[PDB]
RNA sequence: AAUUGUUGAAAGGGAAGGGCAUUUGAUCAGACAU
RNA sequence: AAUACUGCCAGCUGGGACUGAGGACUGCGACGUAAGUCAAGGAUGCUGGCAUAAUGGUUAUAUGCCGCCCGUCUUGAAACACGGACCAAGGAGUCUAACGUCUAUGCGAGUGUUUGGGUGUAAAACCCAUACGCGUAAUGAAAGUGAACGUAGGUUGGGGCCUCGCAAGAGGUGCACAAUCGACCGAUCCUGAUGUCUUCGGAUGGAUUUGAGUAAGAGCAUAGCUGUUGGGACCCGAAAGAU
RNA sequence: AAUAUGUAAGAAGUCCUUGUUACUUAAUUGAACGUGGACAUUUGAAUGAAGAGCUUUUAGUGGGCCAUUUUUGGUAAGCAG
RNA sequence: CCCUGAAAAUGGAUGGCGCUCAAGCGUGUUACCUAUACUCUACCGUCAGGGUUGAUAUGAUGCCCUGACGAGUAGGCAGGC
């Protein structure tokens, strides 16, 4: 196979075109995020100016991290944790928010800390602790080629494609989140901010729906 | 429901559109604006304890 | 036979190491090590003595001098981490430093077979020292107590807080 | 052998693979077949359902020689003809020269009718023949001639 | 710790390489391992996996079974593949010419096949004749008909062939088998 | 062989995300939003400051 | 081997023994010498 | 207007600690028109001292912290529960008859030489006739009867193969196996043909009946682990009974 | 009431036509099983599936104890159930 | 909150010392300490998925790549001394 130059040129051209497509898609996604957040802010401002209240839409996804160990767990919460793939003590998973998943979270309330992650939290999670599920093996999300090989069926071509399908619950969110391996997060740097974790966050504890406060905890635990 | 999905699927195929035949769990409610025209909020506070016995 | 020969002898050649990627960029020196700064030696033969920083040598070392007429520290090189950079700067433009490089302090190595080292200075080195120190002494003299200061040797006194002591 | 036995693997283990609570005692459930109508009843009714009791009349001084009657089916009926003559007789299907098969001399008593046979005549000599075996042989074109 | 949802370190449970010191069988296993590695033909995988089966798992396929398989429409000229032993059947009389490939052939079965006009082939010759198993028909002997199987799963109202040593009127057909004596199974 | 973090390694960051270069060039992380001045309604302000 | 004598070393405020880690004393291999 | 608070930056930058796994290139990518360079699929560069008990190992000791006596019965043992003063040697799931599952092997509708004969370099090895044992036929108490309507059947799912197709898939063939509906053999209950030692024969056709059956054989023999039974039966142990 | 609990959420299905029958209906009426034809990527809610299904054989065990909650006998018990 | 109610036998126990705008009680916010837990890395082993015919320093039971996992009496099996 003395002909290597043609193969190199073809591969380089294909990679250049793929990188250009990924760049244009990421630019479109950045424009979309800016447009959505600025539209939400301006809608709030306009309602307040007109004399009303703008009730934001309920968040579409949650991030759920186990907080409890593995010993002495009742069967129903244990099974729900297994179904949410929070096997280890500090594993984490994104979950679409519907009635069924809300009931799931209510069943596993005393063993998880969950909220709605921001784009910053989601992006940092995918970049640092993003791992795939190729051939039942947990491969790291090192290059966009790995993501294109498996999720090219659904149009998820890049890691930012994956982040987009995660942040905006989309047509293939189930497939994207299933492809993402359960994140193994470290303990929160600087502690949990609480003397005792095993009370609901409302009760001055750590578990339960922390909602918007989940970002700080997840960033510390990353 | 089986024949209902049959009817919707036939109609969607005739009109060349997606079927979306699956049910969906209760989705989170979308964003909406609540007016105050004749609905000024009423301030509510706890009630002090008074025995009825 | 006392021990049966193994079926498989491992390969005998030495495999070359892979192409490492550790290209050397020149060392960045902290801003306090401006040439012409009065430093203090914290380790070595001349520990505690104050010297003048002249040139950053080709390798990561600092060429320093007493100047030798005061406190008897000759032209040496030291390491940045082993000196403390005071704020008593002295002008250095009056001396020539291009001659002194890494090869200038070349040690004539003696093999380990000698073992008879139980019992002199280069004349070139003594003349360079006498010219550099005589060129630096005039710069030193322009300020009141710098010569006596360089003759003195640094030493922590009781109650000193190196975390709060300015330099 | 004795080196592959699990006893060698059990050296160093206190109970030697026989448990700590219910140690290997002499005979906890009685000797062999003890308590068939008793504590072993569940096993003896689950795996040997028709054991206890008696069925049928007796036969004093029964001799198996009288009952000697090995059975032979038609598919195997062509085996008693020697191998080399087999194709010669199969090819030459003739009522004039159909082969004689002495099943008794071979060692069989009864000829039964399982399977088919090629459509060639054959004189079969048999102590006993089933109805269907005789029907099949006669349909093929031979004759079942009884002997003794 | 891990909330283990599956039994850890459990073996796949399937035989890999035969549990036999037959050097020639090992050679065939090596050959078809290479073929299954570097060929996308599922025939290679299935024959490699069948090379491992035990004796009770490799029932002897009869030449009568061979003929019945060849009787199938569109499979008259196919090469029959048998990972096992082919046995002579003195019940059939007309046998069709074919190329039968198997590990071991009984003397009678080999004689029958060569007399019919076809030729007997060993699995290495099969590999050199059809690397991807083209025009091949895999046969298999009957598994459920061995003597030991009839006793399996015995219980009441199952009728699974009691393990009685000596069969007779007295043995294992008294009370518990007929309604007059006790009950019925 | 090794897992290099995109966040703390600019090289692998640019590998994973081609948009990172133009993002840094345009300083989109500290974008200056346009200043639009609208005032909340007196009803809202009174309801906020109400007992 | 249990057990005992002498010599030598060491420790020892109502047990001795042990694990992790090092100071101290005694003792010791390998490698540059290629 | 600022600031506090919260949040973001694919903003910059300083100090510290641990790690250096891999070993020709391959891949992704960045800077450069380019050559090439690079922090880009895991450490390199420069320098110093020692080159021997210096590092390290072993051992004794000190110090800091931890450390209950082992085996056994037990829900629970350090137990104020039992055995153990110490040491050397001996010391406890073996063998056999019959076997169950699984596995290896030889032959395979056959299989098993070794009861015996022949032979022998002599308890070895080699050869062999006739039978018998098991299997190729089951069922019934027994008399007895005794397994193809058919391409050894129909339906469903089937690995694999074949045909078409770039593939997705479609069609054909579909062994093994699984479910089911039938056919046949036997038994039980029925129906009772030709006929006739006129009381014998049981043709044909049925049954929410059942049998350890047939439905193009799968067994025999040897060896092995495990398990079962009788044997002293894993080792040691009675009060007793008899001659 | 709460907690627990059964079933279903399709391909072994649905729709159209017409076949078999000794069952059934006054009647091809109906019942069961069928021939042929039609369906899509959402093939009939969510989540997860670490492979799914199946077989043989066999060990030890068959003295239990405690904690939250419900609860019986008892005044109660480191009581008994 | 404190005091009386408040009596048991060897000397004695917020663990001890001891503590009084506490080192007590109630509450709030930070900082900090450390498990064989969590995160990353190395190594050992196991399991699983794979690559490798090229003559072969041979041996395909060999070499190599990827991922996850590792507690345990009775007991089972395997590899070994």
């Amino acid at each position: 196979a003395e002909q290597v130059a043609a193969e190199r040129a073809a591969r380089k051209a294909a990679n250049k075109e793929k990188r250009a497509i990924i760049l244009e898609r990421n630019a479109a996604y950045q424009k979309e995020y800016e447009t959505a957040e600025r539209n939400i802010i301006q809608a709030k401002r306009d309602a307040k100016a007109a004399g009303s209240y703008y009730v934001e839409a309920q968040h579409k996804l949650v991030f759920v991290v186990r907080i409890k160990g593995i010993n002495k767990i009742p069967p129903k919460p244990r099974k729900v944790l297994q179904l949410l793939r929070l096997t280890r003590i500090n594993s984490g998973t994104f979950v679409k928010v519907t009635k069924a998943t809300l009931e799931l979270l209510k069943l596993i309330e005393p063993y998880v800390a969950y909220g709605y992650p921001s784009y910053s939290t989601i992006r940092q999670l995918v970049y640092k602790r993003g791992f795939g599920k190729i051939n039942k093996q947990r491969v790291p999300l090192s290059d966009n080629a790995i993501i294109e090989a498996n999720l090219g069926k659904y149009g998820i071509l890049s890691i930012d494609d994956l982040i987009h399908e995660i942040i905006t619950v989309g047509p293939h969110f189930k497939q994207a989140n299933n492809f993402l391996w359960p994140f193994k997060l470290s303990n929160p740097s600087g502690g949990w901010g609480v003397p005792r974790k095993f009370k609901h966050f409302i009760q001055g504890g750590s578990f339960g729906n922390r909602e918007e406060f989940i970002n700080k905890l997840v960033k510390s635990m990353n | 429901r089986v024949k209902a999905n049959a009817a919707k699927r036939a109609e969607a195929k005739a009109q060349g559109v997606a079927v979306q035949l699956k049910r969906q769990p209760a989705q989170p409610r979308e964003s909406r604006i609540v007016s105050t025209e004749g609905n000024v909020p009423q301030t509510l506070a706890p009630v002090p304890y008074e025995t009825f016995i | 036979t006392a021990q049966q020969a193994p079926k498989w002898y491992p390969s005998e050649d030495v495999a070359a190491p892979k192409k490492t990627r550790k290209a050397v960029r020149p060392q960045k020196l902290r801003a306090s090590l401006v040439p012409g700064t009065v430093l203090i030696l914290l380790a070595g033969r001349f520990r505690g003595k104050r010297v003048v920083y002249l040139k950053h040598l080709e390798d990561n070392t600092l060429l320093v001098t007493g100047p030798f007429k005061v406190n008897g520290v000759p032209l040496r090189r030291v390491n940045a981490r082993y000196v403390i950079a005071t704020s008593t700067k002295v002008s250095v433009e009056g001396v020539n430093v291009e001659k002194f490089n890494v090869e200038y302090f070349a040690k004539e190595k003696l093999t380990k077979k000698e073992k008879k080292e139980a019992k002199e200075i280069k004349t070139e080195r003594v003349e360079d020292q006498k010219v550099v120190d005589k060129a630096l002494l005039a710069e030193i003299k322009k300020t009141p107590l710098l010569k006596q200061y360089l003759s003195a040797s640094f030493s922590l006194k009781n109650g000193d807080k190196p975390h709060l002591l300015k330099f | 052998p004795s080196r592959f036995t699990k006893t060698r693997k059990h050296r160093g283990h206190v109970s030697a693979g026989k448990g700590r609570i219910g140690k290997h005692r002499k005979h906890p459930g009685g000797r062999g077949m003890a308590g068939g109508q008793h504590h072993h009843r569940i096993n003896m009714d689950k795996y040997h359902p028709g054991y206890f009791g008696k069925v049928g009349m007796r036969y004093f001084h029964k001799q198996q020689a009288h009952f000697w009657k090995p059975v032979l089916n038609l598919d195997k009926l062509w085996t008693l003809i020697p191998e080399d003559k087999r194709d010669q007789y199969l090819k030459s299907a003739s009522k004039e020269t159909a082969p004689v098969i002495d099943t008794l001399a071979a060692g069989y008593g009864k000829i039964l009718g399982k399977g088919r046979i090629p459509n060639v005549p054959v004189i079969v000599k048999a102590r006993f023949v089933s109805k269907l075996a005789e029907e099949k042989i006669r349909a093929a074109g031979g004759v079942v001639e009884l002997i003794a | 710790g891990i909330d283990h949802t599956s039994k850890q370190h459990k073996r796949s449970g399937h035989r890999t390489a035969p549990k036999s010191d037959n050097v020639y069988l090992k050679l065939l296993v090596k050959l078809y391992t290479f073929l299954a590695r570097r060929t996308d033909a599922p025939f290679n995988k299935v024959v490699l996996k069948a090379l491992f089966l035990s004796k009770i798992n490799r029932p002897p396929v009869s030449v009568s079974r061979i003929a019945r398989a060849l009787k199938q429409e569109g499979a008259a000229n196919k090469t029959v593949v048998v990972v096992g032993t082919v046995t002579d059947d003195a019940r059939i009389f007309e046998f069709p010419k074919t190329t039968v490939a198997a590990l071991r052939f009984t003397a009678g079965a080999r004689a029958k096949i060569v007399k019919a006009g076809g030729e007997c082939i060993t699995l290495d010759q099969l590999a050199v004749r059809a690397p991807k198993g083209q025009n091949t028909l895999i046969l298999r002997g009957p598994r459920n008909s061995r003597e030991a199987v009839r006793h399996f799963g015995m219980g009441p109202h199952k009728g699974k062939a009691p393990r009685i040593l000596s069969t007779g009127r007295k043995f294992e057909r008294a009370r518990g088998r007929r309604r007059s004596k006790g009950f019925k199974v | 062989v090794l897992k290099k973090n995109p966040l703390k390694n600019k090289q692998v960051l640019l590998r994973l995300n081609p948009y990172a270069k133009v993002f840094a060039a345009e300083k989109l992380g500290s974008k200056k939003a346009e200043k639009t001045g609208t005032k909340p309604a007196a009803v809202f302000t009174e309801t906020l400051k109400h007992d």
